[PDB]
């Protein structure tokens, strides 16, 4: 329940995400300075990620403590 | 000069040794400033509206 | 090395042509 | 024509792409410093 | 499919796997061109991470840069991408001449580089 729910968090942060392609002037700005709420994004994004690979390695350790004992 | 700076933002946008030449950028591309720029072109009242969006639906049929 | 003139040209071509 | 007469020296995607190939910095730390005169102490320590 | 999407020890593995097989083959240089031609050009939508897969593909040139056909093809790409000055894609020609221009130094006044 609770790593659904934290992959759940994770598509809805980055539905919001956009990557400019490499392409133009402009966007090789982009990436030359990111912008203060660029940088946000992707420490909010980092940190939702990490939950889920956090829950990710419990739901698999959890289903083989489970699977062993049966 | 509608149609013109349409088929620049739209369609081509190169110039028309020492003749303008503009070879640095990818046609058609879009930015904030593009979009409005065409919404304005497309929802402004005038003689030519209609001339204009004729040349729009054009080039979409094009792209098609 | 006709091709690599070829590139070079248009290279310079490409120098020259370089504007804003 | 001032537009033709100009190249755009603001960095792009080449600048970019160098970056991740890996206010101003002093250089002096990393070069080397002599003098023409064969009797000076070496300068390294400047 | 597993140097573009793949994990970058796959990545950087699969690259590597195949300088060393196919690295001495006459068509690897056509297939680098091919591969910067088809990830690299603008009409491009796919998204992968072009800088990461752009250092394999100068880490791959060097490693089989004693093909002749690497630079030749590579050359070849720079030179088709330039002909509309004798139209241009400059995002293309900049990462073909990137490559090309790392590739080459591995072939002092422009260290500054």
């Amino acid at each position: 329940c609770r790593y659904n729910l934290a992959c759940h968090r994770l598509e809805t942060l980055l539905q919001s995400i956009d990557l400019p392609p490499l392409n133009s002037a402009n966007n090789a700005q982009y990436f030359l300075r990111k912008p203060d709420k660029a940088v946000e994004e992707d420490s909010r994004v980092f940190s939702a990620y990490q939950d889920c690979i956090q829950l990710q390695l419990q739901l698999n350790l959890a289903h083989n403590a489970v699977q062993r004992l049966k | 000069i509608g149609l013109k700076l349409i088929d620049i933002l739209l369609r081509n946008c190169a110039a028309s040794l020492n003749s303008p030449l503009l070879f640095g950028r990818l046609n058609g591309l879009s930015s904030d400033s593009t979009i409005d720029i065409l919404y304005q072109l497309g929802t402004t009242q005038d003689p030519g509206t209609k001339d204009r969006i004729q040349a729009l639906l054009k080039w979409v049929s094009d792209s098609a | 090395h006709e091709r690599c003139i070829s590139v070079v040209q248009k290279l310079v071509l490409f120098l020259l042509s370089m504007d804003f | 024509t001032s537009t033709r007469a100009i190249v755009n020296t603001a960095r792009s995607m080449v600048s970019t792409i160098m970056k991740f190939l890996d206010g101003i910095h002093n250089f002096a730390p990393l070069g080397t410093i002599t003098s023409s005169s064969p009797t000076a102490q070496p300068a390294e320590v400047l | 499919h597993l140097c573009i999407s793949g994990t970058p020890k796959i990545r950087l593995h699969t690259g590597l796997l195949l300088v060393q097989l196919c690295g001495g083959e006459r068509w690897w240089g056509q297939f680098l061109s091919n591969v910067l031609q088809e990830l690299y050009n603008s009409e491009q939508l796919l998204i992968f991470p072009q800088d990461r897969v752009f250092m394999l593909l100068s880490c791959i040139g060097q490693r089989s840069l004693s093909n002749s056909g690497v630079l030749e093809s590579l050359l070849n790409l720079l030179d088709n991408l330039l002909s509309p000055l004798q139209v241009l894609d400059i995002p293309m020609i900049s990462w073909v001449v990137m490559l090309v221009s790392r590739l080459l130094d591995y072939v002092n006044q422009w260290s500054f580089i």
